[PDB]
C-alpha cells in the first residue's frame, strides 16, 4: 500500500543520508 | 425475589429467541396488497396466483409472497387503507373495457387518491388492466366508444415506442395506450421519486403475471436501496 | 557515539580474538590485519593481495577491494582503489509530503469523529448500512491513529535520540500500522460487497451476510499481519521492519490490498451498470434525457466510498512514478476519510432531516 | 355540525343552462377540497368535478368537460356549478361533497354510498 | 313522505340547537380563568420497550398498572412487564392485521381484532402452560377498531360496519347491537361504572349508549372530520374526542354540548389517541406529527410536549394509578414516560 | 329511505326530551373534581425517585 511504500522510501533515504555523512566524516 | 426475577429473565430470553426466529421469517416474506373493483375481474387473477381478509401464499424463485385481498370491507376505505403502507407493493386491478357507469373514471380517481395519500407516499403501485380481449372486441364492433367518456381520446396519438401484439389492429392499441397514459400522467403529477408505478397489460388467460409481479417487486426493492444510498 | 559506528566496533574485536584464540602464521605478522572503516579486514602475509569485501552498508544505494602489504603495514590506495566495491554513485519533498498527509489525516480524523458522534447520538439512523459505514469509520480511525503513532515513533523520536533504535515496541507499532491500513482497505471492499449484494441479491436479505462481512473484515488483516510478523521475525529481523527490502515478504501483505482494490473496482463497475440500467427506464427514469448528468452525480458519490482512486496506481510498479503515486494516493487520498464523512453523513438527506427535527425540538 | 345544502336544480329544456349552489356550514370551507357528483336514476354514484381549497386546481370528468364550470367562494363559504349545453343524459340527482380531511391532496370515497360529508342533493331534469 | 320526514328532522335539529344555545350561558375557559396554570410539564422516557417487528397500533394498560399489552402488524400480541422491561408473553396471531387490543380487568384474558372482522379472546391463565385461543367472535361484518372488557364474561366491540356489539364470551353471540352511526366507528370508551359507553365514528359525531338498554341516549356533533379517539373523564360526566381536523373537544353528558376546544395554529395533523390523567387535569393526545401534546384540560393550554417517537403515534394509555403514561407509535418501540 | 328518515326522527325525538343542566354547573363540577384529586395525580407534579417504581 501507499503508506508502506512511503515509509520504506523515507527510511531508506534517512539511512542513505546517514551513510553519506558517516563516510564523509571518515573520508 | 431472586427466583422469580431469574424465572422472568429466562422467560424473556426464550421469548427473545423466538422473536428473533420470527423476525427472520418475517423479513424473508414479502407482503403485497390487492385492490380492485368487483367487475375488475381480480378473481381470475387470484386464481392465476392460486372472511374479513383473504390471504394467498405463493413462492416464486424460493421467495415467499403473501398477498392480502380487500375481503368483506365496505366501499369507505379511507381508514383501513392506512394499514397497507409498509407493504412491498399495491396491485391495482382495472377493467379496461368498462357499459353502465364510467368505471374507468372511478378507477382513475381511486388510483389518484391512493397515489396522493400521505401514508402511501412511499408505497409503489403495480397496475393491471384486464378485459383486454373485451376492449379489443368492443373496439372492433364499434358500438361502444371511448370518446364520449374521454373527449381527448380523439386527438390522442399512439406513442412511437409502442409495441402492439401481433395480429392487433392499431385502434385497440391506441385505446389501451391512452388508458395507460392517463395513469402515467396521474402518477407523474406528484411523487417524483418516492414511489413508482408499473402498469401492465394482461388478460384472463395470461400466465406471466407471476413473473411480472416478481420483477416489479425486485425493481421496487432495488430502487428503494439505491435511494437510501442517494444514488437514485 | 552511535549504534551504527558501534557496529564496525566489533570488527576491532572479531579479528583480534580470532588471531589470539586459534592462532595464525605469526604472532606479529608484517601486515597485521586491523579493522578499517571501509571494510572489515582480515590478516594475511606481506606482499600478497587480500580480497576482502565491504559490508552491506555500502549496498544501500542500489537494489542489488585490496591493499598492498608492506613492513610498516597497510598502504593507502591512492588511485581510488578504496571505493572499488559498490558505491556506484528529496528532503524537502519528503517533509512536504509528510506534512500534507498529516494534515489530511488530522482533518479526516476530526470530521469522522464528528460524524460518528452525531450518528451515535441518534437512534433513527440505526441500520445495517449505517453499521457497515460505522465500521468503515472505525477502520479510518485506526488507520489515522496508526499513521500518527508510527510517525512519532520511527521519525519524531529518532530525531530526539539521533541514534539507531531497535526495540520490540517499534516492531509492534509497525504491526499495528499494517493491521490498521489493511483493515481500512478491506472495509472499503466490504462497503462495495454489501451494496452489490443488495443490488444483486435483491431477495433473501439475510443478516448473516453482515456478520460474515464483519468477521472477514476484522479477521483477514489480523491473519495477514500475524503472518508478516512471523516471517519478519523468522527470516529478516532488521531494524524496526520499516524497510521492505524483502520482495516476497512485502508482497505477502501487498497482495491482499491489490486484490481487494481490483474486486472493489469490479463491483463498482457492476453497480454502475445496474444503475444505468435502472436510469434508462422510459417511465420510471428519464424526465430530463440528460441521464448521464445524473450518472455523473452518482459516480463522484461512489469513488470515495470504494477507493476507486487506488486503481490508478495499483497496476503501476512501485519504482515507476513513485513521487506522483505518493502525492496522489497518500497526499490527496488522506482526505478520503474526510470526504465520505461529508458525503455519507453530513449531506445525507435523512441525517439532515433528523438534525433539523432535533434542533426544532430543542 | 357539518352540513351541506344544495339548491338550484329543476326542469330545464335540452341545451339550456343551470346554476347549482352548495351552502356549507359547520366547518372551515377554505380548508377542504370540494366535489360535485351525480347519481342517475337506476345508476350508481359517479364523480363529476372537483375544485381545490384555493381554486387553483380544478378538474372535470370527461363527459361534461368543456360544458360545466365549478367555482368556490370562501368569503361566502359557498360552491357554484354552472351548467351549459345540457343534455338528457345529465338528468340526475347532484350532490355536493366535501373531502374527509383538510389539507389533504387526496380525497377518498366521496362517491361511496352513505357518505357522511355529502349533502342531500338536488334533482336536475333535462 | 320523505320530504315531510326530512323537514320534521330539520325542525327537531333546530329545536335541539336552540335548547343547547339557551342552556349555554358561560364558557368553561372564562370560568376557569381564575385558577393558576399547571405550568410547564416535563416528562422523560423512563422505559423503552423494543422487540416488535412492525408498527404498533393499540395498547392497553393493566389494572395493576404494571403489565401492559401491545398489538403490532407482525401478527404479535406482546404482554410486557413495564417495571422490569422483561417480556411476559408473546402470542402469535392468525391474522397479522390487528388494529385493537384489550386487557381484561381480572388479567386472565386479552382481546384481539382487526381486518379479519374477528374479535379473538385469548386465555392467559392456562393450566397447560402457555396462552392459547379461548374464544372466537364472528359476527361483525366490518373491521374491528376498538374493544374493551366489561368483565371476564362480557365484552364490547366497535367495527367498521357503523355498528357496535356487546358480546357474551361463553355463548359467543351478540348479546346487544348498537346502531345509528353513519360512519366507521374507530374507538369506544367505557364509563367507570360500566353502565354507559361513548363511541366515535367517521361522521364527526359521538354517540352515548346504555349497555343494559342497548339504545343511543345522546349525540354530540361538534367536530369537523372523523373522530379517531375517545375517552371519558375520570368521573362519568365528560369525555374528550380527538379528530382528523387537528382538534380535540370536550363534551359533557349533562350539558349535552361542547365545553372546550384544544387546538393550535401550528397543528394541522389529526389526533390518533387521547387519554386523561388520574385527576383529569391533563389531557394527553397523540398526533400525526410524530409528537404527543399534554394540554391543560381546564385552560386549553399546551402544558407539555413529548417528542421521543420517530414515527406516527398510534396509541396512548395512562395507568390506573396515573404513575406513568405509555405511548406506542408506528415505529417498532413503545415508550413509558413519568 | 323512508325507514331511515323515520328512525332518525324517532331518535331525535328521544334525544330532545331529556333534561340538560346549566353549563356553568357542569364547569363548576369539573373544576371541583379536578381540584379534589389534584394531590393524588402523579403526572401533575414530579414524583420522587423513592416513590417512583420506574426510577
Amino acid at each position: 500500500h501507499s503508506d508502506g511504500i512511503f515509509t520504506d522510501s523515507y527510511s531508506r533515504y534517512r539511512k542513505q543520508m546517514a551513510v553519506k555523512k558517516y563516510l564523509a566524516a571518515v573520508l | 425475589q431472586r427466583n422469580e426475577e431469574k424465572a422472568q429473565r429466562e422467560a424473556n430470553k426464550k421469548i427473545e429467541k423466538q422473536l428473533q426466529k420470527d423476525k427472520q421469517v418475517y423479513r424473508a416474506t414479502h407482503r403485497l396488497l390487492l385492490l380492485g373493483a368487483g367487475e375488475s375481474g381480480k378473481n381470475t387473477i387470484v386464481k392465476q396466483m392460486r372472511s374479513g381478509i383473504f390471504e394467498t401464499k405463493f413462492q416464486v424463485d424460493k421467495v415467499n409472497f403473501h398477498m392480502f385481498d380487500v375481503g368483506a370491507q365496505r366501499d369507505e376505505r379511507r381508514k383501513w387503507i392506512q394499514c397497507f403502507n409498509d407493504v412491498t407493493a399495491i396491485i391495482f386491478v382495472v377493467a379496461s373495457s368498462s357499459n353502465q357507469t364510467n368505471r374507468l373514471q372511478a378507477a382513475l380517481k381511486l388510483f389518484d387518491s391512493i397515489w396522493n395519500n400521505k401514508w402511501l407516499r412511499d408505497t409503489s403501485v403495480i397496475l393491471f388492466l384486464n378485459k383486454q380481449d373485451l376492449l379489443a372486441e368492443k373496439v372492433l364492433a364499434g358500438k361502444s366508444k371511448i370518446e364520449d367518456y374521454f373527449p381527448e381520446f380523439a386527438r390522442y396519438t399512439t406513442p412511437e415506442d409502442a409495441t402492439p401484439e401481433p395480429g392487433e389492429d392499431p385502434r385497440v392499441t391506441r385505446a389501451k395506450y391512452f388508458i395507460r397514459d392517463e395513469f402515467l400522467r396521474i402518477s407523474t403529477a406528484s411523487g417524483d421519486g418516492r414511489h413508482y408505478c408499473y402498469p401492465h397489460f394482461t388478460c384472463a388467460v395470461d400466465t406471466e403475471n407471476i413473473r411480472r409481479v416478481f420483477n416489479d417487486c425486485r425493481d421496487i426493492i432495488q430502487r428503494m436501496h439505491l435511494r437510501q444510498y442517494e444514488l437514485l | 557515539d552511535c549504534i551504527f559506528k558501534k557496529e564496525q566496533a566489533m570488527c576491532l574485536e572479531k579479528i583480534q580474538r580470532a588471531n589470539e584464540l586459534m592462532g595464525f602464521n605469526d604472532s606479529s605478522p608484517g601486515c597485521p590485519g586491523m579493522w578499517d572503516n571501509i571494510t572489515c579486514w582480515k590478516p594475511a602475509h606481506v606482499g600478497e593481495m587480500v580480497l576482502v569485501s565491504c559490508p552491506e552498508l555500502f549496498r544501500i544505494f542500489n537494489p542489488d577491494v585490496s591493499r598492498n602489504c608492506t613492513e610498516d603495514g597497510w598502504s593507502e590506495p591512492f588511485p581510488h582503489y578504496f571505493d572499488a566495491c559498490g558505491f556506484d554513485e528529496q528532503d524537502y519533498y519528503y517533509l512536504s509530503v509528510k506534512a500534507l498527509y498529516t494534515v489530511g489525516y488530522s482533518t479526516s480524523l476530526v470530521t469522522l469523529t464528528t460524524a460518528m458522534v452525531i450518528l451515535c447520538r441518534f437512534r433513527k439512523l440505526h441500520c445495517t448500512r449505517n453499521f457497515i459505514h460505522m465500521n468503515l469509520f472505525v477502520s479510518f480511525m485506526l488507520r489515522a491513529i496508526s499513521v500518527f503513532i508510527k510517525d512519532w515513533i520511527l521519525y519524531a523520536e529518532q530525531d530526539s535520540n539521533h541514534c539507531f533504535i531497535s526495540t520490540v515496541e517499534c516492531k509492534a507499532v509497525m504491526v499495528f500500522f499494517h493491521y490498521c491500513v489493511v483493515s481500512n482497505y478491506f472495509w472499503l471492499f466490504i462497503e462495495g460487497l454489501y451494496l452489490f449484494t443488495l443490488l444483486v441479491e435483491t431477495f433473501f436479505p439475510e443478516r448473516r451476510y453482515f456478520y460474515w462481512y464483519t468477521i472477514i473484515g476484522w479477521g483477514t488483516p489480523t491473519v495477514c499481519v500475524t503472518v508478516w510478523a512471523t516471517l519478519r521475525l523468522y527470516f529478516d529481523d532488521t531494524g524496526c521492519w520499516d524497510m521492505n527490502d524483502s520482495t516476497a515478504l512485502w508482497w505477502v501483505i501487498k497482495g491482499p490490498v491489490v486484490g481487494s482494490i481490483m474486486v472493489n473496482f469490479v463491483l463498482f463497475i457492476g453497480i454502475i451498470v445496474i444503475l444505468v440500467q435502472k436510469l434508462q427506464s422510459p417511465d420510471m427514469g428519464g424526465n430530463e434525457s440528460s441521464i448521464y448528468l445524473r450518472l455523473a452525480r452518482s459516480t463522484l458519490l461512489l469513488i470515495p466510498l470504494f477507493g476507486i482512486h487506488y486503481t490508478v496506481f495499483a497496476f503501476s510498479p512501485e519504482n515507476v512514478s513513485k513521487r506522483e503515486r505518493l502525492v496522489f494516493e497518500l497526499g490527496l487520498g488522506s482526505f478520503q476519510g474526510f470526504v465520505v464523512a461529508v458525503l455519507y453523513c453530513f449531506l445525507n438527506g435523512e441525517v439532515q432531516a433528523e438534525i433539523k427535527r432535533k434542533w426544532r425540538s430543542w | 355540525q357539518v352540513q351541506l345544502q344544495e339548491s338550484g336544480g329543476g326542469l330545464v329544456q335540452p341545451g339550456g343552462s343551470l346554476r347549482l349552489s352548495c351552502a356549507a356550514s359547520g366547518f372551515t370551507f377554505s380548508n377542504y377540497k370540494m366535489n360535485w357528483v351525480r347519481q342517475a336514476p337506476g345508476k350508481g354514484l359517479e364523480w363529476v368535478s372537483d375544485i381545490s381549497q384555493s381554486g387553483a386546481s380544478i378538474s372535470y370528468t370527461g363527459s361534461v368537460k368543456g360544458r360545466f364550470t365549478i367555482s368556490r367562494d370562501n368569503a361566502k363559504n359557498t360552491l357554484y356549478l354552472q351548467m351549459n349545453s345540457l343534455k338528457p343524459e345529465d338528468t340526475a340527482v347532484y350532490y355536493c361533497a366535501r373531502c374527509p380531511a383538510p389539507f389533504t391532496r387526496d380525497c377518498f370515497d366521496v362517491t361511496s354510498t352513505t357518505y357522511a360529508y355529502r349533502g342531500q342533493g338536488t334533482q336536475v331534469t333535462v | 313522505e320523505l320530504d315531510q320526514l326530512r323537514q320534521e328532522a330539520e325542525q327537531l335539529k333546530n329545536q335541539i340547537r336552540d335548547a343547547r344555545k339557551a342552556c349555554a350561558d358561560a364558557t368553561l375557559s372564562q370560568i376557569t380563568n381564575n385558577i393558576d396554570p399547571v405550568g410547564r410539564i416535563q416528562m422523560r422516557t423512563r422505559r423503552t420497550l423494543r422487540g416488535h417487528l412492525a408498527k404498533i397500533y393499540a395498547m392497553h394498560w393493566g389494572t395493576d398498572s404494571r403489565l401492559l399489552v401491545s398489538a403490532s402488524q407482525d401478527g404479535k400480541l406482546i404482554i410486557w412487564d413495564s417495571y422490569t422491561t422483561n417480556k411476559v408473553h408473546a402470542i402469535p396471531l392468525r391474522s397479522s392485521w390487528v388494529m385493537t387490543c384489550a386487557y381484561a380487568p381480572s388479567g386472565n384474558y386479552v382481546a384481539c381484532g382487526g381486518l379479519d372482522n374477528i374479535c379473538s379472546i385469548y386465555n392467559l391463565k392456562t393450566r397447560e402452560g402457555n396462552v392459547r385461543v379461548s374464544r372466537e367472535l364472528a359476527g361483525h361484518t366490518g373491521y374491528l377498531s376498538c374493544c374493551r372488557f366489561l368483565d371476564d364474561n362480557q365484552i364490547v366491540t366497535s367495527s367498521g360496519d357503523t355498528t357496535c356489539a356487546l358480546w357474551d364470551i361463553e355463548t359467543g353471540q351478540q348479546t346487544t347491537t348498537f346502531t345509528g352511526h353513519t360512519g366507521d366507528v374507530m374507538s369506544l370508551s367505557l364509563a367507570p361504572d360500566t353502565r354507559l359507553f361513548v363511541s366515535g365514528a367517521c361522521d364527526a359525531s359521538a354517540k352515548l349508549w346504555d349497555v343494559r338498554e342497548g339504545m343511543c341516549r345522546q349525540t354530540f356533533t361538534g367536530h369537523e372530520s372523523d373522530i379517531n379517539a375517545i375517552c371519558f373523564f375520570p368521573n362519568g360526566n365528560a369525555f374528550a374526542t380527538g379528530s382528523d381536523d387537528a382538534t380535540c373537544r370536550l363534551f359533557d353528558l349533562r350539558a349535552d354540548q361542547e365545553l372546550m376546544t384544544y387546538s393550535h395554529d401550528n397543528i394541522i395533523c389529526g389526533i390518533t389517541s387521547v387519554s386523561f390523567s388520574k385527576s383529569g387535569r391533563l389531557l394527553l393526545a397523540g398526533y400525526d406529527d410524530f409528537n404527543c401534546n399534554v394540554w391543560d384540560a381546564l385552560k386549553a393550554d399546551r402544558a407539555g410536549v413529548l417528542a421521543g417517537h420517530d414515527n406516527r403515534v398510534s396509541c396512548l394509555g395512562v395507568t390506573d394509578d396515573g404513575m406513568a403514561v405509555a405511548t406506542g407509535s408506528w415505529d417498532s418501540f413503545l415508550k413509558i414516560w413519568n | 329511505s323512508i325507514a331511515q328518515a323515520r328512525k332518525l326522527v324517532e331518535q331525535l325525538k328521544m334525544e330532545a326530551n331529556i333534561d340538560r343542566i346549566k353549563v356553568s354547573k357542569a364547569a363548576a363540577d369539573l373544576m371541583a373534581y379536578c381540584e379534589a384529586h389534584a394531590k393524588e395525580d402523579p403526572l401533575l407534579t414530579p414524583v420522587p425517585a423513592s416513590e417512583n417504581p420506574f426510577r
